[PDB]
DNA sequence: AGGTAGTCACAGCTGATTGCGCT
DNA sequence: GCGCAATCAGCTGTGACTACCT
């Protein structure tokens, strides 16, 4: 059996999630399971990355008027 | 000054609150003024801002304008002076005025008469009233090479001396660093040496009160001063360079941008200004109406300025053009005057007064700066808001609606980087049924469609998908003018496609419904003229743009100057009857075969 | 010289100060020039009319077909006319509507000439799903439409009105002689058309004293058409015109009271439904016969049936009200409180009336001047 | 297929903007509206075709 | 060679139809640590597949 | 440890060539 | 055979992406 963490997301962030793993641009494959084109289960040790990850992305294209 | 909260705060620079709100007005020390439009003393506010400070951005409710040296020499072109305005200023204030703006404005407003441009006999000549700052300037080196041979006294009656003619846009630039700005007045009441023409407008021609304040701040004490008027493409562009040519009363040139722009000017003026066909010259090398000896000509860039070999009797048409004076030389599209060569046509062409007509004053490259020495100051800035309040501009209601990414596309977006992802997020089926899906719904209720988009490859597969009406742009002259002249009286087809080709002052119809898919970058410009053809809620226009890809930033950061006029972009996620009717690309095969041929491109 | 090469306009001028603070007193100045924005007339027009037999003729050629108006020519025209009928009926109390349709070179009265409304709209749309066909015959209409109205008293004044699709026209005989007739008939004949002028409307128009016009869009003929709403003027006295008219009342029946007659309508009996069998409805003065609709002729005895308040409300224009004497509050002696709305006067201009010398605030003044029309002091 | 309308027809309309906006519309007012002020202002600002 | 580079591509970028590689992991036989966990090792990119097996 | 001349896409213009039409 | 219109070469504007020195 797989313990971890279980990701839900619009199918755009699970396909940005499955890049990442085939990438490694986290240094590793810890994105193991799929389950769903909209759901995924990811070792938890390691969602601080992904949360920066997500974060870089989103405000990447932003265009912050700060 | 203090950044407790990272907010410059001026709590103690300007307490003069005496009593107590009356003043519609805020001060900055450095420099801005906040104006409060619910105010019973609004429109003279306005008024009073409008001739001294250019706009920065006006909103429904709190107005804000800056305050720029260009604008008080504007201000002081006009017979406002120095006490008229800062008694003004502090007459509305309602915080006071700080020790840092009147002096400010006492700098900009001293030195502006001290230096003058004339032109006399095809000569540059600069005259001073106080002999003292001609010494002040000759220990300049970059000066000293205009003047030829050395120009040893030019001993005139008031020191004067003659200028290099191709060197005028250096001395120009440089005068500004020396605190020493040139004025370019023309008094055409009394020249007795240049040959007026007879030309004389219909008085038919009526024209609204913001044109008559354009005109009227444009002569403002009998003379015409050289200056930029920006008025929406929809409202009367044309009228005003019409008006002031007329009003100028001397030989007039106009440039445009395109070959077609130039159709448009001459008919204008035969429209509203009542000249013989003999005088009127078009020069644009396509069928040469003896442009040699004519009142006004009307031509068009990248002609004038020509660094290659040119046509025999292209070659001697400039050269009598290049012969005499010119009355209001009248530029139109401005805002792209700053270029490699489009600047040296004001150095090429002999004029006394030079006006610039424009609707998108916004440019990239920060050369709009330039633009305030190598024509002049903003005179007129319209205010859009209340010019579509009054009714002459349509109330076009801004959406910008987004589709999500395809999962069939994303995958593809994010795996590639090296600018092959344009295409990727322009071709997004979501966007494309969102794209038909307007186009169906506002061809049942009768609304006249133009569709722009950019990066015309992927517009071939979007246009030919619909069978409907499209401009590559290389495609030829006859058939675009026969396409836009059908378009607008014709019941069957009311949907056109654009490819970039719509981005300037062109003829385009009337039209009700305007939809812009992948468009340029940043292109403030771009986006303000496109929403511009629509103008003339009457009208509304969307813009569809993909989610997680840089099209939302672009969207983002190329909105602000239509915020800054004071529109709105409602954002809508959701289109209502989406699954009622059928659309393309409904099942997945399709949506995964266009990955190939739009992954086929392979330009290596 | 032009006007605005002059001096440039300084219209911050205005606002001056003297004690440091007094620009608030202006403004409120302003305030007070904000109001009365109005000329006190919800009209400012004509201030009489004179009953009107108008009657509408519609072409139902195949160019009605075309799709210059969405969806065609007839349903915008069949919409738009069905405005004018309420507009026109709510704008005139007395007047009459008749409608002629033109087909095949025949023209057929689609409508016979009365006051219901109702009647008149429900006739063009079951006209909406007609079938265009032939060309129109506007001899054929107008001769109808002079017979029709040749025999109506002279102090109405009777319109033709002709929405002339089609270019051509079919005339069994000649036209000219038809239009001298109409002249010397005195019958107002406009002619509002589709496609581009034609010259026979041009001179009807002319020599009848009407009004031709072309259709440049929608919403230029829905102005066309307010504009046909407006009565002509009227002389201010003419002729001995007089009609006999009732006001039946609207009396309910209920089973409370044993006088609940249950009746069917007059105007019901006649439609192809089944008529409505109500309580009760408006019963004739003269001959007690039951109608549903008001204004409706009466089809027994001939007396024709109109509500008093739809005449009522025409009566502010005989008597309109006198403008009050402004008054600056310091120059008036008495008390400081409105006469209409008990309210304390403040505003720099206090207005007297003329006859019962109360005094009304800005306020007051401009609701009786614009919706009242009756001097609330000079009631008492 | 008709099952391929289906799924594409869920992964188009429902993909980021509803997984949470229908959800917090199953948790919303559901009553009827505040005032019919808000309906008026509502129908003003919406789009010809949001209204259909 | 316009005329011949507009069409040398044509039946070039006709030929491909997949180009991401399957990332579908085949792990070969199961390795067993301590308190009964299992590993599995991908042969075609190496990765590591830690579970526990009831 | 952080910024601008080539380069690319997509349009414009003018300066020649260059095959097409013939009561 | 001559004349008009279609076509391309060369240059430029606009906006954005990318490889070496303070
Ligand atoms: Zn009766
Ligand atoms: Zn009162
Ligand atoms: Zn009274």
């Amino acid at each position: 059996v797989l313990k971890g963490v279980l990701i839900e997301c619009d199918p755009a962030m699970k396909q940005f999630l499955l890049y990442l793993d085939e990438s490694n641009a986290l240094g590793k494959k810890f994105i193991i399971q799929d389950i769903d084109d909209t759901h995924v289960f990811v070792i938890a040790e390691l969602v601080n990355v992904l949360q920066e990850r997500v974060g870089e992305l989103m405000d990447q294209n932003a265009f912050s008027l700060t | 000054k203090v950044d407790e909260y990272g907010a410059k705060d001026y709590r103690l620079q300007m307490p003069l609150k005496d009593d107590h709100t009356s003043r519609p007005l805020w001060v900055a020390p450095d420099g801005h003024i906040f104006l409060e439009a619910f105010s019973p003393v609004y429109k003279y506010a306005q008024d009073f801002l409008v001739a001294i400070a250019e706009p920065v951005c006006r909103p429904t409710h709190v107005h804000e304008y800056k305050l720029t040296a260009y604008s008080l020499y504007a201000a002081v072109s006009v017979g406002l002076q120095t006490s008229d305005i800062t008694e003004y200023l502090r007459k509305l204030s309602k915080t006071g005025v700080p020790d840092g703006i009147m002096q400010f404005i006492k700098l900009c407003t001293v030195s502006y008469g001290k230096v003058k441009l004339v032109l006399k006999h095809n000569r540059y000549f600069v005259e001073s009233c106080h002999p003292d700052v001609i010494q002040h300037l000759l220990q300049d080196p970059v000066i000293r090479e205009c003047r030829l041979r050395n120009s040893e006294g030019e001993a005139t009656e008031t020191v004067s001396f003659e200028v290099k003619q191709e060197m005028i846009e250096e001395l120009q630039k440089r005068c500004i660093h020396l605190e020493y700005p040139l004025l370019a007045e023309y008094d055409f009441r009394n020249d007795s040496v240049n040959p007026d023409i007879n030309i004389d407008l219909k008085p038919t021609a009526v024209l609204r009160p913001y044109q008559e304040k354009s005109l009227r701040k444009m002569f403002g004490n009998g003379r015409a001063r050289s200056g930029v008027i920006v008025l929406p493409c929809g409202a009367g562009k044309s009228l005003v360079g019409v008006t002031a040519a007329c009003t100028v009363r001397k030989r007039c040139l106009v440039l445009g941008n395109s070959a077609v722009s130039v159709e448009q000017w001459k008919a204008q003026f035969k429209m509203w200004s009542t000249i013989d066909d003999s005088q009127i010259c078009r020069f644009t090398s396509d069928a040469k109406d003896k442009p040699i000896g004519c009142s006004v000509a009307i031509s068009t860039y990248s002609m004038l300025g020509h660094t290659t070999k040119r046509s025999w009797e292209a070659e001697r048409v400039m050269e009598w053009l290049k012969t005499q004076e010119w009355g209001l030389m009248i530029l139109d599209e401005v805002h792209t005057i700053p270029a490699k060569m489009f600047r040296r046509v004001l150095t090429i062409v002999q004029a006394h007064c030079k006006l610039g007509l424009t609707a998108t004053l916004v440019r990239e490259d920060d050369k709009i700066v330039d633009l305030n020495f190598l024509i002049g100051p903003k005179l007129y800035e319209a205010n859009w808001m209340e010019l579509q309040n009054n009714g002459y501009i349509a109330k076009v209601q801004c959406a910008e609606v987004w589709c999500p990414m395809s999962p069939e596309f994303y995958r593809e977006y994010v795996a590639i980087k090296t600018k092959k992802r344009i295409l990727l997020y322009t071709m997004n089926p979501n966007k494309f049924r969102a794209c038909q899906f307007l186009i169906k719904f506002h061809e049942r209720r009768n609304d006249k469609i133009i569709v722009f988009a950019d990066n015309v490859f992927a517009l071939k597969e979007y246009a030919i998908r619909l069978n409907k009406p499209y401009i590559y742009g290389p495609t030829s002259q006859g058939e675009r003018m026969q396409i836009l002249q059908n378009f607008k009286h014709n019941p069957k087809i009311n949907t056109i496609f654009i490819s970039k080709v719509g981005d300037t002052s062109f003829d385009l119809p009337e039209a009700n419904v305007l939809i812009q898919i992948s468009s340029h970058g940043g292109s403030r410009r771009q986006e303000a003229q496109r929403l511009g053809r629509v103008l003339r809620y009457n009208a509304f226009f969307y813009s569809l743009v993909s989610q997680d890809t840089q099209e939302m930033a672009y969207s983002t950061k190329r909105q602000r100057f239509l915020v800054d006029q004071g529109y709105s972009f409602k954002v809508i996620t959701k289109l209502a009857g989406m699954e009622e009717e059928d659309l393309a690309f409904s099942t997945k095969e399709e949506q995964q075969q266009l990955l190939q041929k739009v992954l086929a491109a392979t330009d290596l | 010289t032009k006007r605005w090469e002059g001096g440039y306009e300084r219209t911050w001028e205005i606002l001056k100060e003297d004690e440091s603070g007094s620009l608030k007193a202006t403004i409120e100045d302003i305030l007070f020039k904000a109001k009365r924005k109005r000329v006190f007339e919800h009209h400012g027009q004509v201030r009489l009319g004179m009953m009107r037999h108008l009657y509408v003729v519609v072409d139902g050629s195949r160019t009605m077909e075309d799709q210059d108006l969405k969806p065609n020519r007839l349903t915008c025209t069949l919409k738009l006319l069905e405005y004018f009928v309420e507009e026109y009926f709510d704008q005139n109390p007395i007047s009459q509507i008749g409608i002629i349709v033109t087909k095949s070179k025949r023209a057929e009265k689609l409508t016979e000439l009365s006051g219901n409304p109702r009647k008149h709209i429900t006739s063009l749309k079951k006209a909406v799903d007609m079938t265009c066909h032939g060309e129109p015959s506007l001899y054929n209409s107008l001769s109808i439409a002079m017979q029709t109205l040749k025999h109506m008293p002279g102090h109405t004044s009777r319109e033709v009105l002709i929405i002339f699709s089609s270019l051509t026209t079919c005339d069994p005989s000649n036209i000219y002689d038809l239009i001298k007739t109409l002249k010397a008939a005195k019958i107002r004949v406009s002619v509002i058309g589709l496609s581009a002028e034609v010259r026979v409307c041009t001179v009807l128009a002319r020599e009848t004293g009407g009004t031709y016009h072309v259709i440049l869009d929608e919403s230029h003929y829905k102005e066309l058409l307010t504009h046909h709403v407006s009565p002509p003027p009227a002389s201010s006295s003419s002729e001995c015109s007089l009609i006999r008219m009732g006001f039946p009342q609207h009396t309910i029946a209920s089973l409370s009271d044993q006088d609940a007659k249950p009746s069917f309508s007059m105007a019901h009996l006649d439609g192809n439904t089944e008529p409505g069998l109500t309580l009760g409805g408006y019963f004739c003065p003269q001959c007690r016969a039951k109608y549903c609709e008001l204004p409706v002729e009466c089809k027994i005895c001939g007396l024709t049936l109109v509500s008093a308040p739809h005449l009522a409300r025409s009566y502010h224009h005989l008597f309109p009200l006198d403008a009050f004497q402004e008054i600056p509050l310091e120059e008036y002696n008495g008390e400081r409180f409105c006469y209409g709305c008990q309210g304390e006067l403040k505003d720099q201009h206090v207005y007297v009336c003329a006859v019962c010398q109360n005094v009304f605030c800005v306020d007051c003044d401009v609701f009786v001047h614009d919706s009242l029309h009756c001097c609330p002091g000079c009631i008492h | 297929g008709t099952s391929s309308q289906a799924e594409a027809a869920r992964i188009l309309a429902a993909s980021w903007p509803q997984n949470r906006e229908d959800e917090e519309k199953q948790k919303l007012k559901g009553g009827p509206k505040k005032t019919k002020r808000e309906k008026k202002a509502a129908a003003s600002h919406l789009f010809p075709f949001e209204k259909l | 060679d316009k005329k011949v580079k507009e069409l040398r591509r044509a039946v070039r970028s006709s030929v491909w139809k997949r180009e991401t590689i399957v990332h579908q992991h085949e792990y070969g036989p199961e390795e067993n640590l301590e308190d009964d966990m299992y590993r599995k090792t991908c042969t075609m990119c190496g990765h590591e597949l830690t579970y526990e097996k009831m």
